[PDB]
């Protein structure tokens, strides 16, 4: 609050407006930067009520409904686990913003695969869409459809270790 | 990476400091709700699609490519045979038409 | 206002039914992206003492 510092500090001119004009820039390129990762989508998808996926579980990414902040349980681990002139200026976007649009993400690419990344969101069953997933990969469908049940288990096995390895490592 | 949609071609156009890229892209268009199978069940064999999938408008069913209706009469020659019924959850039973089966029969 | 993330679209999954395109757009798209700078060159002694 000096007013003599303040006379001093006006003949190195405009050193402070290039300081804040840089902070400035930082401020407005991270909020720009999480708009660009997370706001890749125009639509807020949203799940079925009834969670047939053909043995498939996500319970432990999908969106926790009795949690207020509405946040699946491995991100509410997530958040758990990160703990003179100065202001620090909130970001544009709130978390659970930011995790609507992750739950509209996970809507869209498990009802629909990757076709609502692409143009419309089409429907496929869960099954098809991860026998697509193994064609992609080289492998033909049958294999798929044969051992769903296992890749189901395995893939709701490797969900857990997870989330309780996020829970076990500091 | 290459616009939105499925990315076709890619024009480059010169700019003060800069360039413009113009992307050419297909975007799906008119979607329509089709009954769906894994597979089809035809004398005690599962036929999986080759390249396409199984669509039912209703009554009958057809094999299409996946990013454009164009149904086709589920043949052998546009699908191959993995095993029984008896595995795969969802097969439906249709007929497999054979197009070897009116020439040994004339 | 509260900023509206998007409009809601409730995509009607269930484990039998799959959606077709039966048609399709040409979308041509514009990617803005500099290439180079204004090439500038500052004399340190001439800017300093003239
Ligand atoms: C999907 O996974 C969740 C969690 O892995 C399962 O919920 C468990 O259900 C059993 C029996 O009902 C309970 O003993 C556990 O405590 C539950 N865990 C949690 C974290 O809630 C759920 O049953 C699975 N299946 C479906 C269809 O949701
Ligand atoms: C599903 O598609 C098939 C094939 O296009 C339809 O079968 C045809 O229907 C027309 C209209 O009456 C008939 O003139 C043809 O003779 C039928 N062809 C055969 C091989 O049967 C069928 O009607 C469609 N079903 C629905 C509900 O739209
Ligand atoms: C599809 O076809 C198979 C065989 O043509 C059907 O399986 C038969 O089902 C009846 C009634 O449950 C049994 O009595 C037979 O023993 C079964 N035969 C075999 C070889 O499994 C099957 O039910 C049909 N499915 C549908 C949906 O029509
Ligand atoms: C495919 O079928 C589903 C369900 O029959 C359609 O979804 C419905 O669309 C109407 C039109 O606005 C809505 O009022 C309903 O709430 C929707 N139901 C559900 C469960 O989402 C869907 O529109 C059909 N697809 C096409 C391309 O016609
Ligand atoms: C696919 O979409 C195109 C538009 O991109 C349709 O073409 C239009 O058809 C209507 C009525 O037939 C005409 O009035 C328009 O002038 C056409 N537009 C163009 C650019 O040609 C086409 O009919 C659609 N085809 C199907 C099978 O749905
Ligand atoms: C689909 O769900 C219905 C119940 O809504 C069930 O009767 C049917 O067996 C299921 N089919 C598959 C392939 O899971």
């Amino acid at each position: 609050d000096s007013t003599e510092c303040s006379n001093l500090l006006l003949q190195y001119g405009s050193f402070c407006t290039q300081l804040n004009r840089a902070l400035t820039g930082i401020a407005v390129e991270q909020d720009k930067n999480t708009q660009e990762v997370f706001a890749q989508v125009k639509q807020i998808y949203k799940t079925p009520p009834i969670k047939d996926f053909g043995g498939f579980n996500f319970s432990q990414i999908l969106p926790d409904p009795s949690k207020p902040s509405k946040r699946s349980p491995i991100e509410d681990l997530l958040f758990n686990k990160v703990t003179n002139g100065l202001t620090v200026l909130p970001p544009l976007l709130t978390d659970e913003m930011i995790a609507q649009y992750t739950s509209a993400l996970l809507a869209g690419t498990i009802t629909s695969g990757w076709t609502f990344g692409a143009g419309p969101a089409l429907q496929i069953p869960f099954p098809m869409q991860m026998a697509y997933r193994f064609n992609g990969i080289g492998v033909t469908q049958n294999v798929l459809y044969e051992n769903q049940k296992l890749i189901a288990n395995q893939f709701n096995s490797a969900i857990g270790k997870i989330q309780d390895s996020l829970s076990s490592t500091p | 990476f290459c616009g939105k949609g499925y990315h076709l071609m890619s024009f480059p156009q010169s700019a003060p400091h800069g360039v413009v890229f113009l992307h050419v892209t297909y975007v799906p268009a008119q979607e329509k709700n089709f009954t769906t199978a894994p597979a089809i069940c035809h004398d005690g064999k599962a036929h999986f699609p080759r390249e396409g999938v199984f669509v039912s408008n209703g009554t009958h069913w057809f094999v299409t490519q996946r990013n454009f209706y164009e149904p086709q009469i589920i043949t052998t020659d546009n699908t191959f045979v993995s095993g029984n019924c008896d595995v795969v959850i969802g097969i439906v039973n249709n007929t497999v038409y054979d197009p070897l089966q009116p020439e040994l029969d004339s | 206002y509260t900023m509206s993330l998007g409009a809601e679209n409730s995509v009607a999954y269930s484990n039998n039914s799959i959606a077709i395109p039966t048609n399709f757009t040409i979308s041509v798209t514009t990617e803005i992206l500099p290439v180079s700078m204004t090439k500038t060159s500052v004399d340190c002694t001439m800017y300093i003492c003239g």
